[PDB]
Parts: structure tokens; C-alpha cells; sequence
């Protein structure tokens, strides 16, 4: 499952996730830090700047370093932030 | 980073209009507990008030903000003297048009107090009873003598009048009608306001008048 | 030839004026070449004035006004539609639209 | 430091301050005379965004919560001090200053006295930008 | 039967019609006592025939999508009155009455339209219409119960019975309650 | 910040509008206080009267 | 995709679980029966077939599809 | 409503707000001490009512009564039994929808020693029908034009007097619960229930309750009737052209302007506790003609479906109810008035003398 004895990410939890699979507004991505809980990003609010790229050579199983807004502990949604992120590393 | 419970350090202070106005007691400011660890006085005594009169008199208007410095603060109370008087944006603006001869005075005049005072002024012209003009001018002779008379009467009654009683003439514009009067032989002039007052010099030597403001 | 007569706005009785800045783009034009603007507005704008009003308590005092006296650059007044393009037979007319 | 005699059935003023502008809308009520603000909240502080700081939405989430915090302190009226930019800039407030006004009426803040606080100069010294500007 | 019309074989009686908005679009008792939905084999001559239509006939229609399932409602009438069965082993229930409990809570409440903003994507918070909200509740009804059937043992009835018993109660195994809170989300969210 | 859920009923359609025509300006008097009239926009099809259950009143859903 | 096989046998053990899971049982279709035990889903059928022989359950639908089954008369 | 008499002890205001917050949870339900009278069977065939298809308006000579509690001896004659405040159906929905009311409305409680008998004054405008109360604008017309706000009112309560005889089965057998109508073909087919309710600060509620109908489902009806006299005046939607595809909006464009007469007509539901709730949309037959009136749907509802819908919480309507009591049982004995201003929100508790 996972070393945490915490199931879940907590508000403003700044959490490793897990890119399986790129969905139709985003990607269901799932936790690793807490066991395999998935999470979701975009269409609202990840990027703060317009470049207009994702990716080159990116193929799949990225890991995102996002800061959990919403999280739906009894329903299973995890709402995941970057653009608040300033010093998130 | 920094955050405090600075709300376990104020205090309240009721800002007190002098007795001159119907309302003294204007409201009451949460000021941060004068002490030795904590000295605030001066953003106590210091504190000058910008406070319009409808909180002041109780309301002839909810515009011309007056400038209160505290002279004295009295056991919770801050017992203000006038410092200022304006008359405010909205107001202000609301009189500045095109196709007027905008009229204007700032004099410098020492109060019959210790008070010296800046007052600037304003005023406007009329279309007048039959007038089919659109706009409203004169000769420039008649705009720069206009503004003669303005300033006149402005260091004559302030002058006079000691720093409370040029707060009680000025509401309704005591110095205001006159030189309309003088000038409606010339010109009946419809506007004459007087919107800037500055105190140049403020000595605390009148908290007996202080006294007499208050009470 | 002219495509203006008044070339945005006559200079004449004046052998040369003072210049200004656009209001939104900051572009040296003429005073009496430019396109200027008042604006007398409320403070207390249609969308709050249906909350503010109902708080609005001890105020039997009137809605305050706004007095803005807006200056454009003719580059930020036809593309912002401030001014935009008439017709020449339109382009003769001094007349402003009403407020 | 509470309210004054009580936190609700006076109206103990205080004073908006409201420095409405661009890309940022300051809530920030002080003390009848302005120099001891309360409540440090800017436009951005609800929502760090860096381009809605002055969205009219994040000045509600600010605007009420300086007008709880308010409530609290026992300042149970607000005059409206809604500034500008002010000064011999822009001097026009963004967008969140109609919305958030609306925001602490709903909010409970009262409101006795409405009036304009944006200065302006008498043309006094030179603005940024060249001639040319942002060229369109 | 001239004092009232149920279904075929349930009863368009006892059915709670429990929302605010949703009104006249959902009834089975109402004017729409039909023991056989079909009215004749349009649904698309009028505007005004959606709410003409009831929501038990327009699921026997909503189904048949997936072109090798399309014009099949034979097929479909019988998993439907099929898929009602199932509910009722399931809950006890009145199964249109668990169906009409699916449209509410599988109606979403405001939703969001598109809007730009600086480059940036904010959406603006807008109800939808009770047309609407029985429209996104029965297309997210429809779409977990064949989904569900095409790889698995049960059939589009035993799915879509369960999609109506978790969206008549939301429960979020339903497909039809997970995917409103995504439409209802993005109402108190960007701007 | 929060605040309940209010049930507007449509007074009025005030228009289809957006890029497209189809944001359904409507007026949605607040149908618990009388006084009370906010505007806002559909998304879908509305014709009148229909109760529209606003999540909130903020976030002025107007002309676009 | 999907690549599931249910027990393709006879068994005794999902058949006692299911003769012992009926009063779980109320809505009985054997794709049900074919996922709360790993009998077929073919051989769920037949096995309620005999679980209808026991008289425990009770047809409800007979469809060529699928049919269902429900254990006694209201529960 | 009343002129405040100089002799009328002002005991108590109650503000609506003040009444919005109250709340009273776990009430239990009406326990039927009584049920006198006689109603009749529904015709199922009126739901061929519709929208090219309309039913006029029958005035059906019947004997209605709205009797109240000091003059209904069969609550006087449960004042005995059970109880220590005596009410009807009309008085506590005026009591629980207070805070919905514009017009003005007083009903005496007269306490007569450990009872409240909330007495409402024969012949006053109580029982009639009030329209478009909290309208943006209410019929604004005065008395002689037949677009006032007491001719609509008198029209309402005209239409929904023929209107719940008329949906009646009028000439078949009626359906007695124990007792026939204690207040005598003559009367109108209605039927009174008295129940019981614990009101938790210990306040055993005794009340009169009436069923408009029953209806072989056997089902309790109640059923009321909607006017509409001239809609473009009205302020609302012209009901005829459509009425369909919004049919629950046109139902809706009248509730806020008519909030306190339909919740009122939810609570006598509630208090009688019928299986059906139904209304009907009458309309006159032209615009300015106030006595042709025609059915245009007898539109059917539940009761807890129809309080779901409009605007109801029951927690409040109780705590209302536990406000007014506790005070009026702690004051003054002989007859009161709990009125409402003509043009405030707010209601207050008289002490009036046994004369008025």
C-alpha cells in the first residue's frame, strides 16, 4: 500500500503523483506517496504562463509534483494545483 | 512569514468633534496600546481625523471632510481640534464644466488662534436670465478682479474669527455670497467655494480652548 | 491630397499647441489634434448599487459621481472604436455622438 | 482589543481605504484617522494568481473577509474610501471594486457615507513611456 | 386502466418526482401513463417534443447510440424493462421511481460555459437548463450502462440497473453521478 | 467567500447570446425576496419560469 | 483489453458457497452469480438451474440473453 | 386588518427574521383524536382538463365552514380530552406562513385558563384568498374596480370555494371517516380531522384538520384552485398559449408572487395529512370579466412532493408555533390578537378584552 499511515493527501498537499494515462481534459494521475490514489489536473488550473507546448520526447509515466486543492475523500477526487506554485519545487 | 494578535493590543479612543458640533463623539478608533513596550501616542495625539461633517455636525451634507488633529486626548477619548476642512471629490468635480470661467483664491491666512491657515478656493459663472450664449465668460479684467475680491474677504474673515468660528462660518460659505453680492454689480457669479483648507501652523497652546471646543 | 481638412481637429488661431499622451497607449499626440473625452460616472456602479444601497445605512446621501476627462492617440482611439471609420461625406462632420 | 463597548449595536466607524487598481485590490481599513490599518488583505492574498489579483471574484473572498474581521473588531459601518490608482498615473481602479463593495454588503459591513478618494495632479512630472509607446 | 395507467409492469403511481427545477420534464403519471414507451417514432419534430417525451421513453431512445446498436429498440425496450427488474431485486423499489430518482441527483445544479480571459481559462458560472439537466442526466445515465456490459458478464440491463440504483441515491458507481460534480465543479471554479 | 444555495425562479429570457448565440441571458428574479432581481446566463435551452437553482449570486453572470 | 476467465468448471465450491450465499441472494442473474463466485457465467445457469431445483430461487426472467433468478417469493 | 384599539396590551413583537431562525426538530406527527364528516369521491375524468380543452367554473351551492375554535363545539367538546391549545387548519397555516404575509391578518388567541383556543373573529379577512401579496407590484387598483387587491381576493376565495365542490364527485356517496359534519346535500363535502401533536416544551396541540377530497387511488385529497384575472396586470406569465413544456415554471411564476396563500395551502394539507395535493389553474373567461371563470388544469401533486418544491421548512413552522405558544400561555388570560401590519414584516401579540 504505502509507508504513510495516512490514507489520503490533505489539503494543500504538495504530493508525487503518477501519470498513467493522459485523459480527455487532463490525466487520471495517481498517487505513490499515499498508495495509488488518483488524482486529476486541467481543464481549470495547473499552468500559470502561455507558451503553447507539452511535450517532445515526453512519451507516458511522468510523475507531477502538484499541490492537492480539492480532495474527495469519500468520493475519490483529488483536485491537483501548480499554478499556485512559487516555491513548490 | 510573520504573522500577530495585535487585537490584544488596541485600544479604543472615542474621537470626540468638538462641542461646535452637535456630534462631538465622531466614533472610535481600535489605536494599539500606548505604553512603554508599545508607545503609541503619537499615532494617538498625532492622529489627524479626515472625517466628513455628517458625522461631525448631524448632517447638513455627507460631503466636506474636515481634517481633525487631536489637540488632546482625554481618558479615551480623543478630543479633536479642526485642522482641515475640503470639499470633496464628487463634489468637487461636479462643479468643474466646460465653457465657465473657472474662478479660484488661495490665500495663506493666519487665524485670529495660533492657526495659520491655507484656504484655496473656488468659483464658476452662470447663464445668466436671458442669456443665449452657450457658455458663460467675461473679459479677462473682470476674471482677475473677480479673484481679487475672493481672496479679500478670505483673509479678512479668517483673520478674524479665531480657528473654531471660521469653522463656524464656512459651511453654508459665510465668506461664500459675499463675493457674489459685491460682484453682482459686475457679475452675479454662480459659484463661489472654498475648498483647500490647510492649517500652516498648528501650537498646542489652546487645550483651555480645547476645553471650550469640547464640552 | 488632405484626407482631413481639420487633420483630426483644427489648430487654427494657434501657431502651435501642446501635445499628449494616449490615455491608454501613452502616445505623443497634439491637444487640439487628439481625441478627448469626459466621463461624469457613479462611484456606486449598476452592479453593486442592488446590494450597496440595501446596506447603505444612515446614507439618505445621493450617489456620488466620477469625473474623468479621458485624451486618446488616434492609434488607440480607431482601433479601440473611441473613433472609428466613417464615410468622407461623414468625415465632414464636427458632430459628436450623445451620451 | 475586542470592540469598543460591543461588537454589533453601535455603528463604530472605520474606514475603507480601498486601493483599487490594476493587477492588484487592496482592502485595507484603518483607524478614523488612516494611520493604524486592520486586516492586510490585498486582492491577491485570496487568490496569488499574479494576473487576477484585481479580478473582481478574488476581491470578494477579500473584501468579506476584511468586512468579517471587521464585524469581529467591533467596526460595525465602513465609509467607503474606494481609491484609484491615483496620482499622475492610470489613476482607474480594476475590476474588483464594484463586485467587492457588493461582497461586504452581502457580508454584513454597513455603509454610512460614500465618497471619492482619487487623486489627481495638476499635470505634474513626466509619465513612463517614450513617443512612440506600444505602437497599434 | 381508464382510472390510471402504469407501466408494463410497474406503476407510474407512487413514483417521487423530488426535485426543484425538474419539474414537467420528469413525469410518468402526470400525462405520460404509458404501459409501452413509444409515441410514434420521432422525438425530434419540435423543441417542445423533449418535454413531450417522458424520461422512461427517452432512455429506450438515449440507449440506442453505437452504431451497431443503433436502430434497435426492440433490443432495447427489452434490456430496459429488463433493467428495471433488476432494480427492483436490487431495492424493492419502484424501479421507474428509482429511474426518476436517477434524473435528480444525476442533474447537476450550475455548470460552466466558455469565456476568455487574458489569455487564460476561466469559465463562467451558469445554471443550465431543467431541459438540460434531465439531458445530462440521462446521456450519463446511458453511457455507463453499455460501457460497463462490453466486457463483462452482465449484460447493458444489469449495468444500467445500476446506474440507476446509485444515481437514484448517489453513491458515485453510477457513472452518471461522477460525472456531474465534474460539470458542477467548474461553476464555483476559474473566475 | 460562501454563501447557500439560492432558487431564482426566470423572470424573463433576456436574450441567446455569447460567440455563438447560445448563452441564454435570463433574468432570474431571486423568487424568495421580491425586491431582489440578480441576472445571469444559461448555457442551455431555457424557455421561462423555470426555477434555476443558483449556487450563488457572485460572479455576475452577464452580457458576453 | 480485458482479459478475464471465470472458472470454465463445474465447481463445487463456488456451488455450496452458492447454495450458502442465497440469502445474499436476491437479485440472481448469473452473470451476478458469475462474479460474487468464479463459476462461468455459462455454468452459473445451469448451476441456479439447480439452485431453482432446491426451489430456494425463482425465476424471473427467462430471457435467451440472460435469464434471472430470485430467492424466496419477496426475500 | 383591525383598528389597534387604546384598550389592546401590546405584548410581544415577533419579526419574520426573528422567526426564520427559530427551529424545533423532532415533532411528532398528528395523532387523530377525532375525524367528523363526510367527503366525496374524485372524478378521475377531470385530468381531461388541459390546454385546449378547458372546464368552466361551477358555482356549487353548498353550505362552506370555516368555523372557528371558540365556535366549533367539537374542538370544545376535545378541549376536554386532549390538549392545551385549540386551533384549526386556517390559523395555524396563517401562523406557520406568518412570516410569508404582506396583508394583514389577526387571530385572537383567547386563553381561557391553561388554554390557548386560537379564535379567529367571525367575518373578518381571514378566510379569504389574498392575491399577489408579495408581488414587485400588487394590484394597485382601488376597491370598486374589480382589479383590487380585496375584489381578487373575494374572486380567489369565490373560484376556490366552487372550484374544490366542483372536482368533487358531487352526487355520489361520501366517504365518512367516524362521524358525519357537526356543523348540520346541503353543506359542502368536507370533512374535519383532529389530531394530536406534542409540540416539545410540552404543548399538546389540538387541531382542526380538512380533507377537500378522496380519490380511489383510496386516497385523502386536498385540493385548492388558482386564479388568474388578467396576467398581463398580473405581473406573471399568460397561462393558455403554452403551459407544457414549462408546466411547473407557469406553477412557478406564481409563487413568488403569491408566496403566502400557497404555502398556507401546503401547511392545511400538511396538518390534514392527504395523499394528494392537487391544484387547479382557473382562469377567468375574458380578462375584465371577475365571475366567468373557467378550469384550465387540475394539476395533481403530492403533499410532501408539492412542500418539496416551493418553499417550506417545517423545524421553523414548529418553532413558530412554539414561540407563539409559550408566550401566549405565559400572558394574560381572555382574548388577544397576534396581527400583522398591513405594511411591515412583522407580527405582534395584543392583550384585547373579551368585548372585542
Amino acid at each position: 500500500c504505502r509507508f504513510y499511515q495516512h490514507k489520503f493527501p490533505e489539503v494543500e498537499d504538495v504530493v508525487m503523483v503518477n501519470v498513467r494515462s493522459i485523459a480527455e481534459m487532463g490525466a487520471y494521475v495517481s498517487l505513490l506517496e499515499y498508495n495509488n490514489i488518483e488524482g486529476m489536473i486541467l481543464l481549470s488550473e495547473l499552468s500559470r504562463r502561455r507558451i503553447r507546448s507539452i511535450n517532445k520526447l515526453i512519451r507516458i509515466g511522468r510523475n507531477e509534483c502538484v499541490v492537492v486543492i480539492r480532495v474527495d475523500k469519500e468520493k475519490g477526487y483529488i483536485d491537483l494545483s501548480k499554478r499556485r506554485v512559487s516555491p513548490e519545487e | 512569514k510573520k504573522v500577530v494578535d495585535p487585537f490584544s493590543k488596541k485600544d479604543w479612543y472615542d474621537v470626540k468633534a468638538p462641542a461646535m458640533f452637535n456630534i462631538r463623539n465622531i466614533g472610535k478608533t481600535l489605536v494599539t496600546r500606548t505604553q512603554g513596550t508599545k508607545i503609541a501616542s503619537d499615532g494617538l495625539k498625532g492622529r489627524v481625523f479626515e472625517v466628513s461633517l455628517a458625522d461631525l455636525q448631524n448632517d447638513e451634507v455627507a460631503f466636506r471632510k474636515f481634517k481633525l488633529i487631536t489637540e488632546d486626548v482625554q481618558g479615551k477619548n480623543c478630543l479633536t481640534n479642526f485642522h482641515g476642512m475640503d470639499l470633496t471629490r464628487d463634489k468637487m468635480c461636479s462643479m468643474v464644466k466646460k465653457w465657465q470661467t473657472m474662478i479660484e483664491a488661495h490665500v495663506d491666512v493666519k487665524t485670529t488662534d495660533g492657526y495659520l491657515l491655507h484656504l484655496f478656493c473656488v468659483g464658476f459663472t452662470k447663464k445668466c436670465n436671458n442669456q443665449i450664449r452657450k457658455t458663460s465668460y467675461a473679459q479677462h479684467q473682470q476674471v482677475r478682479q473677480i479673484r481679487k475680491k475672493m481672496m479679500e474677504i478670505m483673509t479678512r474673515e479668517v483673520q478674524t474669527n479665531d480657528l473654531k468660528e471660521v469653522v463656524n462660518k464656512l459651511i453654508p460659505d459665510s465668506i461664500g455670497k459675499d463675493i457674489e453680492k459685491a460682484c453682482q454689480s459686475i457679475y452675479p457669479l454662480h459659484d463661489v467655494f472654498v475648498r483647500k483648507v490647510k492649517m500652516l501652523k498648528k501650537p498646542k497652546f489652546e487645550l483651555g480652548k480645547l476645553m471650550e471646543l469640547h464640552g | 491630397t488632405k484626407k482631413r481638412r481639420n487633420n483630426g481637429r483644427a489648430k487654427k488661431g494657434r501657431g502651435h499647441v501642446q501635445p499628449i499622451r494616449c490615455t491608454n497607449c501613452a502616445c505623443c499626440v497634439p491637444k487640439d489634434k487628439a481625441i478627448k473625452k469626459f466621463v461624469i460616472r457613479n462611484i456606486v456602479e449598476a452592479a453593486a448599487v442592488r446590494d450597496i444601497s440595501e446596506v447603505s445605512v444612515f446614507d439618505a446621501y445621493v450617489l456620488p459621481k466620477l469625473y474623468v476627462k479621458l485624451h486618446y492617440c488616434v492609434s488607440c482611439a480607431i482601433h479601440s472604436k473611441v473613433v472609428r471609420n466613417r464615410s468622407r461625406e461623414a468625415r465632414k462632420d464636427r458632430t459628436p455622438p450623445p451620451r | 482589543s475586542l470592540g469598543p463597548q460591543v461588537a454589533e449595536g453601535e455603528n463604530v466607524f472605520g474606514v475603507c481605504h480601498i486601493f483599487a487598481s490594476f493587477n492588484d485590490t487592496f482592502v485595507h481599513v484603518t483607524d478614523l484617522s488612516g494611520k493604524e490599518t486592520i486586516c492586510r488583505v490585498t486582492g491577491g492574498m485570496k487568490v496569488k494568481a499574479d494576473r487576477d489579483e484585481s479580478s473582481p471574484y478574488a476581491a470578494m473572498l477579500a473584501a468579506q473577509d476584511v468586512a468579517q474581521r471587521c464585524k469581529e473588531l467591533g467596526i460595525t459601518a465602513l465609509h467607503i474610501k474606494l481609491r484609484a490608482t491615483g496620482g499622475n498615473r492610470t489613476k482607474t481602479p480594476g475590476p474588483g471594486a464594484q463586485s467587492a463593495l457588493r461582497a461586504l454588503a452581502r457580508s454584513g459591513m454597513k455603509i454610512g457615507r460614500i465618497e471619492d478618494v482619487t487623486p489627481i495632479p495638476s499635470d505634474s512630472t513626466r509619465r513612463k513611456g517614450g513617443r512612440r509607446g506600444r505602437r497599434l | 386502466t381508464p382510472d390510471i395507467k402504469l407501466f408494463g409492469k410497474w406503476s407510474t403511481d407512487d413514483v417521487q418526482i423530488n426535485d426543484i427545477s425538474l419539474q414537467d420534464y420528469i413525469a410518468v403519471k402526470e400525462k405520460y401513463a404509458k404501459y409501452l414507451p413509444h409515441s410514434a417514432g420521432r422525438y425530434a419534430a419540435k423543441r417542445f417534443r423533449k418535454a413531450q417525451c417522458p424520461i422512461v421513453e427517452r432512455l429506450t431512445n438515449s440507449m440506442m447510440m453505437h452504431g451497431r446498436n443503433n436502430g434497435k429498440k426492440l433490443m432495447t425496450v427489452r434490456i430496459v424493462k429488463h433493467a428495471f427488474e433488476i432494480i427492483h431485486l436490487l431495492t424493492g423499489e419502484n424501479p421507474l421511481q428509482v429511474l426518476v430518482n436517477a434524473i435528480i441527483n444525476s442533474g447537476p445544479r450550475e455548470d460552466s460555459t466558455r469565456i476568455g480571459r487574458a489569455g487564460t481559462v476561466r469559465r463562467q458560472a451558469v445554471d443550465v437548463s431543467p431541459l438540460r439537466r434531465v439531458n445530462q442526466a440521462i446521456w450519463l445515465l446511458c453511457t455507463g450502462a453499455r460501457e460497463a456490459a462490453f466486457r463483462n458478464i452482465k449484460t447493458i440491463a444489469e449495468c444500467l440497473a445500476d446506474e440507476l440504483i446509485n444515481a437514484a441515491k448517489g453513491s458515485s458507481n453510477s457513472y452518471a453521478i461522477k460525472k456531474k460534480d465534474e460539470l458542477e465543479r467548474v461553476a464555483k471554479s476559474n473566475r | 467567500r460562501v454563501q447557500p444555495i439560492k432558487l431564482a425562479r426566470v423572470t424573463k429570457v433576456l436574450g441567446r447570446t455569447g460567440s455563438q448565440g447560445q448563452c441564454t441571458q435570463v433574468r432570474v428574479e431571486f423568487m424568495d425576496d421580491t425586491s431582489r432581481s440578480i441576472i445571469r446566463n444559461v448555457k442551455g435551452p431555457v424557455r421561462e419560469g423555470d426555477v434555476l437553482t443558483l449556487l450563488e449570486s457572485e460572479r455576475e453572470a452577464r452580457r458576453l | 483489453r480485458d482479459k478475464l476467465n471465470n472458472l470454465v468448471l463445474f465447481d463445487k465450491a463456488t456451488y455450496d458457497k452458492l447454495c450458502k450465499e442465497v440469502p445474499n441472494y436476491k437479485l440472481i442473474t448469473p452473470a451476478v452469480v458469475s462474479e460474487r463466485l468464479k463459476i462461468r457465467g455459462s455454468l452459473a445457469r445451469a448451476a441456479l438451474q439447480e439452485l431453482l431445483s432446491k426451489g430456494l430461487i425463482k425465476l424471473v426472467s427467462k430471457h435467451r440473453a440472460q435469464v434471472i433468478y430470485t430467492r424466496n417469493t419477496k426475500g | 386588518s383591525v383598528t389597534v384599539r387604546p384598550d389592546w396590551v401590546t405584548i410581544e413583537e415577533m419579526d419574520f427574521p426573528r422567526l426564520s431562525k427559530l427551529t424545533l426538530p423532532g415533532v411528532k406527527e398528528g395523532e387523530d383524536v377525532l375525524c367528523c364528516g363526510a367527503v366525496e369521491y374524485y372524478d378521475k375524468s377531470y385530468d381531461r382538463v388541459n390546454v385546449k380543452n378547458e372546464k368552466p367554473l361551477q358555482r356549487i351551492d353548498r353550505i362552506f365552514h370555516t368555523v372557528t375554535t371558540t365556535d366549533d363545539p367539537v374542538i370544545r367538546k376535545l378541549s376536554k380530552t386532549e390538549g392545551n391549545v385549540y386551533a384549526t387548519d386556517a390559523i395555524l397555516a396563517t401562523i406557520m406562513c406568518c412570516t410569508r404575509s404582506n396583508y394583514s391578518w389577526d387571530i385572537v388567541i383567547e386563553k381561557i385558563g391553561n388554554k390557548l383556543f386560537f379564535d379567529k373573529r367571525d367575518n373578518t379577512e381571514f378566510d379569504l384568498l389574498t392575491v399577489n401579496e408579495t408581488s414587485v407590484e400588487p394590484p394597485q387598483d382601488d376597491g370598486n374596480s374589480l382589479n383590487s387587491p380585496r375584489n381578487l381576493a373575494l374572486e380567489a376565495t369565490f373560484i376556490n370555494h366552487n372550484f374544490s365542490q366542483q372536482v368533487l364527485k358531487s352526487n355520489e356517496p361520501r366517504y365518512k371517516f367516524d362521524e358525519p359534519n357537526p356543523f348540520i346535500g346541503e353543506v359542502a363535502s368536507v370533512a374535519y380531522r383532529y389530531r394530536k401533536w406534542d409540540l416539545n416544551n410540552g404543548i399538546t396541540l389540538i387541531a382542526r384538520c380538512e380533507h377537500d377530497a378522496v380519490m380511489q387511488g383510496t386516497q385523502f385529497l386536498t385540493i385548492k384552485a388558482l386564479n388568474e384575472w388578467d396576467s398581463k396586470l398580473a405581473n406573471g406569465v399568460e397561462w393558455r398559449r403554452k403551459l407544457d413544456t414549462q408546466r411547473g415554471a407557469v406553477l412557478a411564476n406564481e409563487l413568488r408572487n403569491n408566496a403566502c396563500k400557497l404555502a398556507k395551502w401546503t401547511v392545511q394539507a400538511l396538518l390534514a395529512g392527504s395523499d394528494q395535493l392537487k391544484f387547479g389553474y382557473v382562469s377567468r373567461a375574458s380578462v375584465r370579466d371577475s365571475s366567468k371563470h373557467v378550469i384550465l388544469e387540475t394539476q395533481q401533486y403530492k403533499p410532501n412532493e408539492f412542500a418539496t418544491q416551493i418553499n417550506l421548512n417545517m423545524d421553523n413552522a414548529w418553532g413558530i408555533l412554539r414561540c407563539i405558544i409559550d408566550i401566549c400561555m405565559n400572558q394574560k388570560d381572555g382574548k388577544y390578537l397576534i396581527m400583522k401590519d398591513p405594511n411591515k414584516p412583522m407580527i405582534r401579540l395584543y392583550d384585547i378584552p373579551d368585548n372585542t
